[PDB]
């Protein structure tokens, strides 16, 4: 135990936390702001690169019909194997 | 009945078993050098070259022991 | 290892000489060549087109080692439980007396 | 050459006249190319017309073969004059650079405008039609020559180093040819002395086996856009 | 690569080069910190913490 | 004579190095970075308590609770959230007042 | 000349960084709470009542 | 979660800036074989077979600045994590593999089908091809595992032995003044011998492990190289 | 019109509030998936056709000539038929950048156009829905902002065993 | 008022939807109790009821994300394929 | 046109900070630019004195950091847990008492796996406080 503790980074300075929802929403707002202007047509490769893959992935998530339960990604406690909630 | 039992000392046993792996590794290394001598007395002009290969062999063979040793530590420190 | 030279048209043995799982699929059995995987493998080896056997394998491994492995691990569907929580199909519908907003026009 | 404000003003002033001239040159060059292409398809060898495949011996990758995929039309003077061929070559260079710029515009929509400002500030990648006077044309040619100077030595060094590191000439005459091929321009090279290097290198790397990095250096030296 | 440089023949020569002067100072620190620990941690008046059984790292990591 | 390493400035050489010398390696690295930040950028509170602190989690002050309290206070104050709304409490305001008078 | 000046400035900057890191910078998440930050949340929404 | 931390190389970066503002020749390289792939003259390769030299040199420098200096007490190997090493090896190995695959030459994989036409294709050759395709990925995994395990085991052993030496030196040196002084002197001499032996072993093993780390990558590259003969 | 910028917020919200996904919305998404696959298939077919048409004559002769892998007889007949059909008339056979453009630009345009108009179709479908998702879509297009916790505000239907929270 | 039992033993034989809803209800009950105490004391609610509100928020996020699978042809086929009679008998036999 | 891509576009004069730069280069070059200073992959020099100087310095600053920043956390945790479970409780002690406690922690560190186990295992019948003393 004590010997194992010697293999840690020794210059940790600061830790910041952010919810996935929050920064995903902020990123989407940035993307909408930069892809909104008229001088970037929807058929341009840049616009499709920005939008199509995200749309496809979100559609795949929505279509999902799984017989098992996937525990919430951001639970308070994910260390207990016998408690998915 | 249904009991969730947690024994603590078992992590020693497993650890010891992992060390048995070294019994091969060690032996294997010896074999290499054994042949090395029989190869240096059979063509000494290549000694240096042979030595290099032996070292390569040692480094590959030793690697395996480390794997086992890692497991021991994992179980010995958990 | 060494350079590979494709065989000439005259150096390629005839299809009738190839063997399947049990035996050659000669006349009256030619259409079974499509279904016999071993016959196709032997034919590919005979024609020096061994890549048809090797390329799909390696790529598949890569595809598993790179992209599908993690997808199955993180997003795959585990085995269903014994007592299953089916959907009653009651959720989502708007309540009685609700006045939905008009659609764009 | 580096970008400058004077060149930016020059190219912004002559932007639309340059585009109109480029369009006229495009029509003329299409006519010339149509004549040449019809003649090639009609009187060309079977391998040249059918685009015979030549694969490398190591990785079996197709590339143009100098013997089979290139054909000199000895009787082209009847249909097309020398000046027309020169016009077509110049237009091909201008059209390549314009095509790359247009592709960037279509790809990035309106976000290419600042990059267009960087583009018009330098004569390296603008068409020759943007110059409406002798002095402007001279400066444009100076920019092209500067790019050639920048790119050529890398190509020459790549070729020479790879050969010298992995092979040597067979005989003394080949040795002299190879050594004299890569002399600086301040001395005059005798073509008769240097010619055997062509066969010596044909033994090493034909045009069909040219590597991608060497090709990039060559296209840089030829003022051909590479991105 | 250990190719060359000043190499003192004996202890008395460590003072013939500033770098080896710093080295011998550091060696003095290294070797002299052990006697200090012997004196400090084997002292007569050193007393174990009365509350040493209140908490230990062993129960924490377990 | 012109060389990329000697004549170009550092950002330009960086772009050239990772675009015309090692483009595949850069692509794979970016792929791996995206994967790491998509699947290995989360830590639960229990995980932090078990492993997130050098000497161990100081339960005697519970800094995680204070951090969350600051977070939620900031969100409520900035977003003008009415935490007494029935959806948060599961009961009407009048029932809440009745409960307050009871307890 | 250029590299000498650049490396001189880089050396000074690295020296300052080294001193701060190994002699002034506190380690985060201290047990006692006397030194270093315990972490905090960022990118929280602001002025979005409809979000809740 | 975003953790802000720093590597343990800042002093070494300072020394690099101080000592390499001026040019110096390099004549000793841990993995020299990346520079000499071809040994028979008149053989040449159209593939960019020297592309690995720069990455090899930088990787050697980085791993040496970390691993070799880690023998100094309290020096930290900042990157010592299993999955981080997996990421590094994944980058290098998969990048070169994708370089060979993007070539779109399927004949390059003909050698994967092991054996000759005499061997049964489905029951022998195809199973050997399966095993070889598996072995490529296993080589990647073994490379990164071998690099991680060596460092971890060596440093665990060093820490434990140092702890034992501190214990006996501090709490049993008084025996020098006692009648059992000979036992303590024997033990102390044994500990000094063990100290020197461990340090020498670690110094050799670090360099050798870097050599093998680069050798695995170069072996991946060499397995798919084809050489033409000048005529 | 750029529907993706509007629809990304809606899709993220639906994922966050997927509990209230009726079977109708699920069918809508499945139809979107099916149409995406169909668009991929047709675009790939167009790309293959353009590649085949622009292929060199020698390339076609090698590809659709002897030997025959199976040698059944139908294989040879089909290969000869295709080879004759392609080599009968004159074909523009560009190389390099030109073949890239000819083969790719039509494919990209077709795929992008089909996908964009299917996105518009999905937006209309969700507009016509009589579920909470449809109401959210209408509110999004009206006010321009996604109203989270809408299902619990307007008291969207819940299973009989989970209506206690609405009991106020 | 009464808190639901969401212990591991109770949770083991429960559907995911029921467990999530019970957790949400427990969070709401705790939040309303804390708010009632704050109102009785007269102090502001935000200065006392922030953590309980956050717990309600996180339970809402976990509760709204889960959509029980629809019972259709493919889902029923998968369930019947995995849960054969042999597997059901084996599950019954196992005491764990 | 805005920024040059060439390193030749100078931003300062050739003589800017010439003196300090020359002193810095003199410091760098005196010991390193020598025939016997042949490095192994730029990391291990041939000059002995570089080792003799840099190994002690690296150890010294690493040890200072470890003693004053890293191990201090464990020491403070032991003090807090064994003497009240709160910082104020520890501060209620005098500096001498804290010194005694910290030195006992050092003792435990030096024993580690080889010292007596009665430093943390309470023998039966011992009269000293147990784990439930403050609970
Ligand atoms: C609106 C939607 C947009 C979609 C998104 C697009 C995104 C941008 C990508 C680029 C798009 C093209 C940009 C315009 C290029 C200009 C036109 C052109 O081809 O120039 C000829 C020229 C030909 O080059 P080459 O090397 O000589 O060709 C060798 C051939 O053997 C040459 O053959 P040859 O030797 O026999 O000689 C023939 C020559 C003989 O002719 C002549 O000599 C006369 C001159 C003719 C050409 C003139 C070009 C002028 C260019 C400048 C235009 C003015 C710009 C003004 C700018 C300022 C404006 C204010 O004539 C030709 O050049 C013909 C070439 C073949 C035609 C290519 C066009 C095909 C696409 C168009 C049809 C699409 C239909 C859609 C249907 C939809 C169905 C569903 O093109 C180029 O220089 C190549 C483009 C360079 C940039 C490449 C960038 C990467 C491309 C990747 C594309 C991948 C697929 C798409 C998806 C991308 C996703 C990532
Ligand atoms: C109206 C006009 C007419 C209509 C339009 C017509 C069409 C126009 C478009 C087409 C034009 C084409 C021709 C263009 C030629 C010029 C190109 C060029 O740039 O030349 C260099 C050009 C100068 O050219 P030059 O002086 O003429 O020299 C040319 C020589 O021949 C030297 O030549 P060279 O060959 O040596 O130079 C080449 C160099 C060109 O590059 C450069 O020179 C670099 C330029 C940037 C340098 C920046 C340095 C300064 C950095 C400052 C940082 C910030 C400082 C602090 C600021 C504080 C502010 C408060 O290297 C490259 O070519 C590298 C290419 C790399 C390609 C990267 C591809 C990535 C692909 C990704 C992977 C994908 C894989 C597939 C995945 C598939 C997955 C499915 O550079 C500049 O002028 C530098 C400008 C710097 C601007 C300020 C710094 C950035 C400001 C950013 C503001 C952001 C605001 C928003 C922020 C929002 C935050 C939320
Ligand atoms: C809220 C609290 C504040 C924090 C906010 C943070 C916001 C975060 C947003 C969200 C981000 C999420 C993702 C995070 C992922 C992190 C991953 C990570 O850490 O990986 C480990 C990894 C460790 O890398 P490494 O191996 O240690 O090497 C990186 C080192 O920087 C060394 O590498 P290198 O040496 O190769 O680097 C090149 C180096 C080459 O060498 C040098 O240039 C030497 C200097 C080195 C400086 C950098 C090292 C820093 C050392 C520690 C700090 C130094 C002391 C600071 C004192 C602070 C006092 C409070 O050159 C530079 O560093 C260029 C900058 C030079 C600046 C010089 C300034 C001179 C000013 C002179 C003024 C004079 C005024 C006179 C007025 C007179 C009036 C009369 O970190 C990174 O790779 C970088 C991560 C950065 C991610 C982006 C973060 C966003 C930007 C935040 C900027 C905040 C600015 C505001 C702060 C204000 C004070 C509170
Ligand atoms: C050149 C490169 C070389 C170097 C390689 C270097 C790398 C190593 C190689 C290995 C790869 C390493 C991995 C690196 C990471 C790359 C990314 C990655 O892995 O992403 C996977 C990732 C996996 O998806 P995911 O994110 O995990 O999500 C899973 C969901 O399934 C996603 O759902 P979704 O909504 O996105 O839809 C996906 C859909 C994708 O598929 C579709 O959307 C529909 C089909 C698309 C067809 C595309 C065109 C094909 C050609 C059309 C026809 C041409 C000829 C026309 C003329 C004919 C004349 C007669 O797939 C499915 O869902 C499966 C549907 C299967 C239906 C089967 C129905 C039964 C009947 C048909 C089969 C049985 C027939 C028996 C016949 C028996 C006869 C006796 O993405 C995908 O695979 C899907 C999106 C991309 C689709 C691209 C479609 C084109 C593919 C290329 C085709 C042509 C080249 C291959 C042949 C070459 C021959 C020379
Ligand atoms: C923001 C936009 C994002 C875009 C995303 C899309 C990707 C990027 C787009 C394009 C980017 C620009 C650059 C592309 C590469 C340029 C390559 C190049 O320089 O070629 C020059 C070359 C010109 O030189 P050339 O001398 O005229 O001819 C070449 C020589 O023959 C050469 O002679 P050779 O001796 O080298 O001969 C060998 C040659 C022979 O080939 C050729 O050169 C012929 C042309 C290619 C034919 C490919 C079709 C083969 C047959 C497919 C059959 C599929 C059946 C499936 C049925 C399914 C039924 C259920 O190569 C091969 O043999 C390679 C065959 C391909 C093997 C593919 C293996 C894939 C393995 C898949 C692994 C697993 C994947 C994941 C799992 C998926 C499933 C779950 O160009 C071409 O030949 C054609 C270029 C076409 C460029 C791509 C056009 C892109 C259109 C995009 C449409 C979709 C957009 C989607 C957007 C989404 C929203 C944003
Ligand atoms: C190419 C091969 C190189 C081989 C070099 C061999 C060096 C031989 C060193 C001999 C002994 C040196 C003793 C130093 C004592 C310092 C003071 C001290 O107290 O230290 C005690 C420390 C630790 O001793 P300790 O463990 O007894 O400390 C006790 C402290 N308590 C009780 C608190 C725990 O000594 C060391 O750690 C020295 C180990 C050196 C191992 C060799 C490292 C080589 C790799 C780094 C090379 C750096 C070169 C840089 C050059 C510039 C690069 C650009
Ligand atoms: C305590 C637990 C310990 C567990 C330890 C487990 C091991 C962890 C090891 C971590 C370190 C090593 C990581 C090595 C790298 C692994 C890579 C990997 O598997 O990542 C896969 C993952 C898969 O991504 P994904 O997980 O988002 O997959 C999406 C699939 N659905 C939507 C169905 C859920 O890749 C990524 O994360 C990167 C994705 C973005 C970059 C690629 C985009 C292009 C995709 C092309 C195909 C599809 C689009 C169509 C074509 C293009 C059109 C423009």
């Amino acid at each position: 135990s004590n010997p194992a503790d010697h293999f840690r980074p020794n210059l940790k300075a600061l830790t910041l936390y952010a919810e996935r929802q929050h920064y995903v929403d902020r990123w989407l707002h940035v993307k909408e702001r930069w892809l909104a202007p008229w001088y970037l047509p929807w058929w341009s490769p840049l616009f499709q690169l920005g939008t199509w893959y995200s749309q496809r992935s979100r559609n795949l998530f929505l279509v999902e019909n799984h017989l098992s339960y996937r525990p919430y990604k951001f639970r308070r406690n994910d260390e207990d194997r016998n408690n998915p909630y | 009945s249904t009991v969730a039992i947690s024994v603590q000392g078992l992590h020693y046993v497993g650890t010891g078993l992992a060390a048995i792996a070294l019994a091969g590794v060690g032996l294997g290394i010896g074999t290499i050098f054994g042949n090395l001598l029989v190869a240096c007395a059979r063509q000494p002009n290549l000694t240096k070259m042979l030595f290099n290969y032996a070292i390569l062999g040692f480094a590959l063979t030793e690697a395996i022991g480390l794997f086992a040793l890692m497991l021991a530590f994992l179980m010995l420190f958990s | 290892g060494e350079l590979f030279v494709r065989p000439k048209l005259e150096e390629i043995p005839p299809a009738d000489q190839c063997r399947g799982f049990f035996g050659p699929l000669n006349d009256s059995l030619k259409f079974l060549r499509l279904l016999d995987i071993k016959w196709m493998m032997n034919r590919a080896v005979a024609m020096r087109r061994e890549y048809l056997i090797a390329t799909p394998t390696l790529f598949t491994f890569i595809w598993m080692f790179t992209w599908k492995g993690a997808v199955i691990y993180f997003w795959g569907d585990r085995a269903p439980p014994r007592r299953m929580d089916w959907n009653t199909e009651e959720t989502g519908r708007l309540p009685l007396g609700f006045k939905p907003t008009p659609a764009p026009l | 050459m580096q970008g400058s404000w004077s060149v930016l003003k020059k190219n912004c002033s002559n932007f639309f006249p340059g585009l109109l001239a480029f369009a006229q040159q495009t029509q003329e060059a299409y006519g010339i190319w149509l004549r040449i292409y019809n003649r090639q398809q009609k009187y060309g060898p079977t391998d040249f017309v059918e685009q015979s495949e030549t694969f490398s011996p190591d990785y079996h990758k197709r590339f143009h073969s100098q013997d089979k995929n290139m054909w000199v039309d000895k009787e082209l003077c009847t249909e097309v004059s020398q000046k027309e061929v020169a016009r077509l070559m110049t237009y091909k260079l201008d059209m390549w650079r314009m095509a790359h710029c247009a592709g960037a515009l279509l790809a990035t929509g309106g976000y290419a405008i600042p990059f267009g400002l960087f583009w018009l500030a330098n004569d390296t990648w603008v068409p020759s039609s943007f110059n409406l006077t002798g002095e402007e044309l001279r400066a444009w040619r100076e920019a092209q020559d500067l790019y050639r100077y920048r790119s050529a030595p890398s190509y020459l060094t790549d070729t020479k180093w790879h050969f010298d590191f992995h092979a040597y000439p067979w005989n003394e005459t080949q040795e002299r040819a190879w050594d004299d091929l890569f002399e600086k321009n301040d001395v005059r090279r005798d073509p008769k002395v240097v010619r055997p290097a062509a066969e010596m290198y044909d033994g090493f790397i034909k045009f069909e086996l040219i590597r991608r990095k060497s090709l990039r250096h060559l296209c840089r030296s030829m003022n051909i856009p590479t991105f | 690569m250990l190719l060359g440089g000043f190499v003192p023949r004996r202890f008395s020569q460590f003072n013939r080069d500033p770098c080896w002067m710093f080295f011998i100072f550091s060696v003095g620190f290294w070797l002299g910190e052990y006697p200090a620990m012997m004196i400090k941690y084997n002292a007569r008046d050193l007393v174990y913490d009365p509350h040493r059984y209140v908490w230990s790292h062993h129960d924490d990591h377990h | 004579v012109y060389t990329r390493w000697k004549c170009d400035r550092l950002p330009v050489f960086q772009l050239k190095l990772f675009t015309q010398e090692y483009p595949m390696h850069a692509a794979v690295g970016i792929f791996t970075i995206i994967f790491l930040w998509k699947h290995m950028s989360h830590c639960s509170e229990e995980t932090e308590r078990k492993y997130g602190w050098w000497a161990g989690y100081p339960y005697w002050r519970d800094p995680i609770a204070r951090r969350n309290e600051t977070k939620y206070k900031q969100m409520i104050i900035n977003n003008d959230v009415d935490i007494t709304h029935p959806k948060w409490t599961g009961c009407s305001v009048e029932q809440l007042e009745e409960l307050s008078r009871v307890v | 000349e250029i590299q000498s000046r650049k490396k001189y400035f880089q050396t000074l900057g690295y020296l300052v960084a080294f001193i701060y890191l190994y002699f002034l910078m506190p380690k985060e998440k201290s047990f006692s709470g006397l030194s270093g930050p315990d972490g905090h949340w960022i990118m929280l929404p602001k002025g979005r009542p409809e979000l809740f | 979660m975003f953790l802000f931390f720093f590597c343990d190389l800042f002093w070494l970066r300072l020394l690099l800036c101080m000592y390499y503002c001026v040019w110096s020749r390099l004549c000793f390289i841990v993995y020299f074989n990346c520079l000499m792939l071809i040994f028979d003259f008149l053989l040449f390769c159209l593939f960019d077979l020297y592309l690995f030299v720069g990455l090899c040199l930088f990787l050697l420098l980085w791993f040496m600045l970390f691993n070799l200096y880690s023998l100094i007490l309290y020096y930290c190997i900042t990157y010592l994590n299993l999955y981080l090493l997996f990421c590094i090896v994944f980058l290098l190995y998969i990048a070169f593999l994708f370089l060979f695959c993007f070539l779109c030459d399927f004949f390059l994989f003909n050698n994967l089908l092991v054996g000759d036409s005499f061997m049964d294709v489905f029951f022998i050759r195809f199973l050997l091809c399966f095993l070889e395709c598996f072995s490529l990925l296993c080589r990647c995994l073994s490379t990164f595992l071998r690099l991680f395990c060596n460092l971890l085991s060596s440093h665990f052993l060093l820490l434990m032995f140092f702890d034992f030496f501190y214990f006996i030196f501090v709490f049993f040196f008084y025996g020098v003044f006692c009648y059992w002084f000979i036992l303590f002197i024997f033990v102390f001499c044994f500990c000094l011998l063990f100290y020197v032996f461990l340090y020498l072993l670690d110094l050799f093993a670090a360099i050798l492990q870097l050599f093998i780390f680069c050798n695995m990558i170069l072996q991946l590259i060499m397995d798919f190289l084809l050489f033409l003969l000048f005529v | 019109t750029k529907y993706e910028l509007k629809m990304q917020y809606f899709d993220e919200w639906m994922i966050r509030w997927r509990k209230f996904q009726t079977e109708s919305d699920w069918e809508i998404e499945k139809g979107r998936q099916w149409w995406r696959r169909f668009n991929m298939a047709v675009s790939g077919a167009l790309f293959c056709g353009l590649v085949l048409y622009t292929s060199g004559t020698a390339t076609l002769k090698r590809q659709y000539g002897l030997p025959h892998f199976f040698d059944i007889g139908v294989d040879g007949q089909a290969k000869e038929t295709m080879l004759k059909t392609l080599t009968s008339r004159w074909r523009y056979t560009p190389q390099g950048y030109g073949r890239v453009l000819i083969t790719g630009v039509p494919t990209y345009i077709l795929f992008v156009t089909l996908e964009h108009y299917r996105e518009r179709r999905r937006m209309q479908q969700y507009l016509q829905q009589n579920t909470v998702f449809g109401e959210q879509m209408r509110r999004l297009l009206s006010t321009g902002k996604i109203e989270e916790y809408l299902p619990v505000n307007i008291k969207a239907t819940l299973p009989a065993s989970q209506q206690a929270i609405y009991n106020y | 008022f009464h808190f639901h039992d969401v212990s591991n033993d109770a949770i083991k034989g429960m559907p995911p939807s029921e467990a999530l809803h019970k957790h949400l209800e427990n969070a709401q009950l705790a939040h309303r109790i804390c708010l009632a105490k704050a109102l009785k004391a007269g102090e502001p609610p935000v200065e006392k009821c922030a953590l309980t509100w956050g717990e309600v928020l996180i339970r809402y996020q976990a509760w709204s994300e889960y959509r029980p699978p629809f019972q259709d042809s493919v889902a029923q086929a998968k369930y019947k394929k995995y849960w054969s009679k042999k597997r059901q008998e084996e599950d019954d036999k196992n005491p764990f | 046109v805005l920024f040059s891509t060439y390193r030749s576009s100078r931003l300062v004069s050739k003589e800017f900070l010439h003196g300090p730069v020359m002193r810095f280069r003199a410091l760098g070059e005196y010991y390193f630019q020598r025939a016997w200073n042949g490095t192994l992959n730029w990391a291990l020099p041939g000059e002995y004195r570089l080792y003799a100087v840099m190994i002690p310095f690296i150890y010294f600053y690493h040890r200072w950091h470890n003693d004053h920043t890293l191990d201090r956390d464990h020491v403070e945790k032991a003090m807090i847990m064994r003497w009240g479970g709160t910082l104020e409780d520890v501060r209620k002690l005098s500096a001498k008492d804290q010194l005694r406690v910290r030195c006992f922690t050092d003792i435990e560190k030096l024993y580690s796996a080889y010292g007596p186990k009665d430093t943390y295992l309470q023998p039966p019948g011992d009269t000293l406080p147990g784990k439930d003393f403050y609970r």
